[PDB]
């Protein structure tokens, strides 16, 4: 689910507020770090946050500003 | 009771139990050896992978004379290397991979080849199918799609009569949401032949020529 | 069990079952003979796993 809207609008902290009110497993995950210039193995950082989160499904990979894997380009 | 003589087969009806409970303890006992049996040799088959060590994997590059070959390995540097008497000049080809000793550095044997631990992920990856029309209305692409691609793969043979060059490849184009790779599913499932499902940055890596070598 | 109870008195003389007893007694000392022959045999084979399993800790 994308949540968007204008910065301060308290979208950070609700996704934290709920997945831990619920138990489900979140992950803090930034999307810059994933852009390493190792990259197969910094793509292999995106296999392996899925790999992870297969095994500890069901769970909520929440990645913090998604426009810098979320170009438009 | 009957007799004061029933009083003689009330010890005598304990000494028959006995007896058929201790058959009973000689089944057990006899369950118990061949039960710990296969604990000795599930132990056993591991001294002897124990006390014999590794074998190091190269391939034929080169035949250079007849007790000598060149490899170059899969770790990388080439050597010149001998053979036992366990593997025969017929029996070698280039690009078959040999065994060599890790102590000795000799040829015993003929190695089946060598295939990424990446590319058995993509044959892992069979989900998302769908029916043969699994596209509405884009139904005539997949009569275009099969003209290349599942006709000929299953009989070349009546495109001799054509006479043109072999059918290979095609481009899927068109904005997100189309079914792009659901047509690609689609044809791998229907077909049912051997299938990969490359991702575009799983045959990459941070070695520029480990990813030249993976396709 | 099945004989020498007081549904075999009806059936059969008494002194039958008198010697019954007797060949019972020639027949369980064979039985128990046998039961310990598969009992020793356990304790050896039981070691010669442990002699094997310890080189496998080595490298465990
Ligand atoms: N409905 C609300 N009730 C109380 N406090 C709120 C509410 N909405 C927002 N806030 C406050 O405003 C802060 C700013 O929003 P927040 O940083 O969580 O979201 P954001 O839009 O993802 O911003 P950025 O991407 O810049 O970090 C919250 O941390 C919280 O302190
Ligand atoms: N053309 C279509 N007809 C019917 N269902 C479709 C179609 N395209 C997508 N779907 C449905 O959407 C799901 C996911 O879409 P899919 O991942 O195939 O998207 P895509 O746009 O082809 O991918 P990509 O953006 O990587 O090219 C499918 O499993 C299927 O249920
Ligand atoms: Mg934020």
């Amino acid at each position: 689910a994308l949540m968007y809207g204008p910065p301060g609008t308290g979208k950070t902290l609700l996704a934290r507020a709920c997945a831990a009110q619920t138990n489900a497993t979140f992950l803090k995950l930034a999307a810059p770090q994933l852009v390493q210039m190792y990259i197969g193995e910094g793509a292999k950082l995106v296999r392996d946050a899925f790999a992870l989160a297969k095994e500890k499904a069901p769970t909520i990979i929440f990645i913090d500003e998604l426009d810098a894997i979320g170009t438009k380009r | 009771e009957q007799e004061a003589h029933n009083k003689a087969l009330n010890q005598f009806k304990r000494k028959l139990l006995e007896h058929r409970r201790y058959d009973d303890q000689l089944k057990q006992r006899r369950q118990n050896i061949r039960d710990l049996e296969k604990l000795y040799d599930k132990t056993e088959n591991d001294i002897k992978a124990l006390q014999s060590i590794g074998q190091l994997i190269g391939e034929v590059m080169k035949e250079l004379s007849e007790e000598k070959y060149i490899v170059k390995a899969s770790s990388g540097p080439r050597y010149i290397v001998g053979v036992r008497n366990s593997v025969d000049r017929s029996k070698l080809k280039k690009g078959v991979r040999v065994t060599l000793d890790i102590t000795t550095l000799t040829i015993m044997r003929i190695l089946p080849r060598e295939t990424d631990p990446l590319v058995y992920n993509m044959t892992s990856f069979e989900q998302g199918e769908i029916t043969f029309d699994g596209i509405g209305g884009l139904t005539e692409q997949i009569r275009e799609l099969r003209e290349v691609i599942e006709l000929p793969l299953k009989n070349p043979e009546i495109f001799q009569r054509v006479g043109i060059k072999p059918p290979k490849g095609v481009l899927l184009y068109g904005p997100p949401g189309t079914g792009k790779t659901l047509l690609a599913k689609a044809v791998a499932a229907t077909i049912g032949a051997n299938f990969i499902f490359s991702p575009a940055s799983g045959i990459v890596d941070k070695y520029i020529g480990e990813s030249a070598r993976i396709i | 069990g099945d004989d020498e109870l007081d549904q075999e008195i009806l059936n059969l003389s008494t002194q039958e079952l008198q010697t019954r007893a007797k060949l019972l007694d020639n027949e369980i000392r064979i039985f128990r003979s046998e039961l310990q022959r598969l009992s020793h045999e356990n304790n050896v084979m039981l070691e010669k796993i442990k002699d094997n399993k310890e080189k496998i800790k080595n490298n465990r």
